[PDB]
RNA sequence: AAUCCGGUUAAUAUUCCGGAACCAGAAGGUGGAAUCACGGCAACGUAAAUGAAGUUGGAGACGUCGGCGGGAGCCCUGGGAAGAGUUCUCUUUUCUUUUUAACAAACCACACCCUGAAAUCGGUUUAUCCGGAGCUAGGGUAUGGUGUUUGGAA
């Protein structure tokens, strides 16, 4: 719950991208401090994100809920299997 | 039937042994059609000016059994 | 050929003698499909299986690894999956060593 | 920031798919020719074959001969790897004019092939020169 | 795997005659091409561009129903032309006909790629379907159902 609250605050305070290509671009650029991946993510996509996160030295957070749950927590109406947070802003999620 | 638009290759394919017979057509549009019979394909050429048409009559080899309108 | 069937697919055409005649049109060819995804491949004209022989080698295959048998998206996924699996085997071997 | 010069990566798109390449120069800042995350990468098109001491020297050289390939590809198309290969002859030879001039491109390919053959003779970067099954 | 048109008999025609194509297999020869070819970020493209054993993949090859879109022919019809009518007068009127094959050439539009990161939700079907598993938009790529211009062919 605390992580979800911190993510919600960061969604309006810091910089976040909720998407596969955007997170991959952010991970390649190295700006993405943390990457949140839903449990329902494909094993290949999760492994690719983990390898990119390991190369870029970024935190890897695994959301217990699925993409729908991750989208509901983020407040959007669109499922987001993977999201990348570059700056936490006011929140201290990082 | 390949429509042929290059006079020079029409000349060389006529000299090549595959050519058998040639026909000349004069339509109402004052155009001259050169039809050349080959082994498999009938090559045609459409020219629009008479002086080039006549010049290519005498440029064709005499061995080719050319014929006038049908 | 009495009792017309799916083979006797006739199309009416107007002849130069001002007569209507039926011409038998053969079934259209199907483009090759990707082995993994199952979606048809891109760049292969859809001709008959017998007529495919007459086409040139470059006209039937795409200039890429597994081209003409696996889709490009499938090829990219297969290449990525193999590299990651190889890294996991390398990582597991180092930990086991 | 995971892409640096001299890093070993794999190409996942194009004709040279699944081929290991080394980042000669990074153009991630963008360019007019390639308005994307492009970079100049040199890879191997024909991996060297196994060498047997019983085989003749000419046959061994022919088997070890490798055809290189230099092209600029997008960052998304590439796939970075932990390993990295650095060579003195591969630094400073990458330039816009090199790809612009066809004669320079052939000279660069010849130089890269000569450098790769020397590396194979030295018995270094065996994993990089070895073909990858996919 | 592969054929059309016209003509022809007292009786036979995709078979015969005339003209025009196509398929399969076979060797050499000639010209061209590579020294196991290049280009494009990519989808992929091109006159070519060796591939044994061994290992796979695809076509063949796949139910049924409904609506929509495309094309062809047929039907309808406006003129143009031709002939045959009808016609004291009226009726620019009545009836009939008005062809382009196989095949071969050049060009002519839903799936994917590139830039892109979107909800203030957009695009859109006759029928609301898709979109951070990446929308609309821009640029491409391929598939050409077809259509254009011919050749055939007057």
């Amino acid at each position: 719950d605390t992580i979800n609250s911190k993510l919600a605050l960061t969604m309006k305070s810091g910089k976040y991208v909720l998407g596969y290509k955007s997170t991959l671009k952010t991970l390649r650029s190295g700006k993405a401090k943390l990457i949140l991946i839903a449990a329902n993510a494909p094993p290949l996509r999760k492994s690719e994100l983990e390898y990119y996160a390991m190369l870029s030295r970024c935190s890897v957070h695994h959301y217990s809920g699925n993409n729908i749950d991750l989208g509901t927590a983020c407040g959007k109406l669109f499922r987001v299997g993977v999201l990348a947070v570059i700056d936490a802003g006011d929140s201290d999620i990082l | 039937p390949r429509q042929i638009s290059d006079i020079k290759q029409f000349l060389e394919i006529a000299r090549r042994k595959d050519a058998t017979s040639a026909r000349i057509k004069k339509n109402t549009n004052k155009d001259v059609k050169f039809k050349l019979r080959c082994s498999k394909y009938l090559y045609t050429l459409v020219v629009a000016d008479a002086k080039k048409a006549e010049k290519l009559r005498q440029s064709l080899p005499p061995d080719l059994t050319v014929t006038e309108v049908g | 050929l009495a009792y017309n069937t799916r083979s006797n697919r006739t199309r009416i055409i107007k002849t130069p003698g001002n007569n209507i005649r039926y011409l038998h049109i053969k079934k259209l060819g199907t483009i090759p499909r990707c082995g993994d995804t199952g979606v048809p491949l891109q760049g292969i004209p859809a001709l008959r299986p017998r007529e495919f022989a007459r086409l040139s080698h470059n006209k039937k295959t795409v200039q890429r690894a597994y081209g003409g048998c696996l889709s490009a998206n499938a090829v990219k996924d297969r290449i990525v999956r193999a590299f990651l699996i190889e890294e996991q085997k390398i990582v597991k071997q180092k930990l086991k060593q | 920031k995971i892409l640096k010069p001299g890093k070993v990566a794999l190409i996942t798109r194009g004709r040279f798919a699944g081929k290991k390449v080394v980042i000669l120069q990074a153009i991630d800042q963008g360019s007019k020719s390639h308005p994307f995350g492009h970079a100049v990468v040199a890879g191997v098109e024909r991996y060297p074959l196994k060498v047997t001491k019983s085989m003749g020297a000419k046959r061994i050289a022919r088997r070890s001969r490798v055809k290189p390939f230099i092209k600029v590809v997008n960052y998304n198309h590439l796939m970075p790897t932990r390993y990295a290969l650095e060579l003195d002859n591969l630094k400073g030879l990458i330039t816009a004019d090199t790809f612009k001039e066809p004669t320079q491109r052939s000279a660069a390919r010849k130089t890269v092939k000569k450098t790769f053959e020397e590396k194979y003779q030295s018995g270094k970067s065996a994993w990089f020169f070895t073909p990858l099954r996919f």
